[PDB]
């Protein structure tokens, strides 16, 4: 019963802050971690970072000073805030569950595009 | 930061053929390499982990061997249902990086 | 005696624990780390007749035998005395017997408490293997 579902805005004005949500189910928010990966329309898969089962974070050395990851054992959701988005932050953000060094459960993916 | 260098960028072959995609790691990833398959329109799906170990339900056509920095993934018999893009991702410490993925396709 | 992570990770590697039931070697090291703290002579008591034995603390009630514990089912079919050896063979086997499904690891308290959902790899990182 492992399900992930990303939700967020499609359109976002540049300089503004991107903030999508990933709501899980079917598994323990403390025994599994979650990775966020994005993919520009047409382009390849970029790994944005993760948040370990133990509440720890690790960001890709590029988007680091602008991505913040949060867990919320309340509504069973993890949050990704991408700050001051230029227009190459236009992509499909995924949220996958990490099971012992392998992303085995993936969300459906939500497109987010910055206008202008 | 261990970078992932995957080639080729795309290949074409006839059903029944063996195709091979490779991932050469900027540093030793210690067998912690994984391979996903992605069809247009949907998320990537797990195929192999820890270099050779396949996911559940995955067909046997697929395989993976490798060690150190040199890793390779093999579709032993290209079938119509294999046409997708394949990526690799290392899991040796963070951050992880994906290869650029190969786009497998049917010749003619 | 008290092994070394790399020292032990090596033996567990040699003993079929690497990616057993899809369980990364990190996990097998983290377990012994907290359960026995790398000591083969470890022995801990419970809140019943049970006494956990060895580097992987195998339980006197369901797994090994110590002829002093009520309801001993001895599923591993082995005397707890063979688990306090300097050879992790005996233990490793029995340990392989617990993990049955592919989620069998949850059995270890310490693993489930201070290993699941952590960078368990870190335990094997730096070992030559």
């Amino acid at each position: 019963q492992v399900q992930l579902q990303e939700s967020g805005p499609g359109l976002v004005r540049p300089s503004q802050t991107l903030s999508l949500t990933c709501t899980v189910s079917g598994f323990s928010l403390t025994g599994y971690g979650v990775n966020w990966v994005r993919q520009p329309p047409g382009r390849g898969l970029e790994w944005i970072g993760m948040i370990w089962g133990d509440g720890n974070t690790d960001y890709n050395s590029a988007l680091k000073s602008r991505v913040t990851m949060l867990k919320d054992t309340s509504k069973n959701q993890f949050s990704l805030r991408l700050s001051s988005v230029t227009a190459a932050d236009t992509a499909v953000y995924y949220c996958a569950r990490e099971r012992d060094y392998r992303l085995d459960y993936w969300g459906q993916g939500s497109l987010v595009t910055v206008s202008s | 930061d261990i970078q992932m260098t995957q080639s080729p960028s795309s290949l074409s072959a006839s059903v029944g053929d063996r195709v091979t995609i490779t991932c050469r790691a900027s540093g030793n990833i210690h067998n912690y390499l994984a391979w996903y398959q992605q069809k247009p329109g949907k998320a990537p799906k797990l195929l192999i982990y820890y270099t050779t170990t396949l996911a559940d339900g995955v067909p046997s056509r697929f395989s993976g061997s490798g060690s150190g920095t040199d890793y390779t993934f093999t579709i032993s018999s290209l079938q119509p249902e294999d046409i997708a893009t394949y990526y690799c991702q290392h899991f040796w410490s963070t951050p992880r990086t994906f290869g650029q993925g190969t786009k497998v396709e049917i010749k003619r | 005696k008290v092994f070394g992570r790399c020292e032990l990770a090596a033996a567990m590697k040699r003993h079929g624990l690497d990616n057993y039931r899809g369980y990364s070697l990190g996990n097998w090291v983290c377990a012994a780390k907290f359960e026995s703290n790398f000591n083969t002579q470890a022995t801990n008591r419970n809140t019943d007749g049970s006494t956990d034995y060895g580097i992987l603390q195998i339980n006197s009630r369901w797994w090994c035998n110590d002829g002093r514990t009520p309801g001993s089912r001895n599923l591993c079919n082995i005397p707890c005395s063979a688990l306090l050896s300097s050879d992790i063979t005996a233990s490793v086997n029995c340990a392989k017997k617990i993990v049955s499904d592919g989620n069998g690891m949850n059995a270890w308290v310490a693993w489930r408490n201070r290993c699941k959902g952590t960078d368990v790899q870190a335990w094997i990182r730096g070992c030559r293997l």
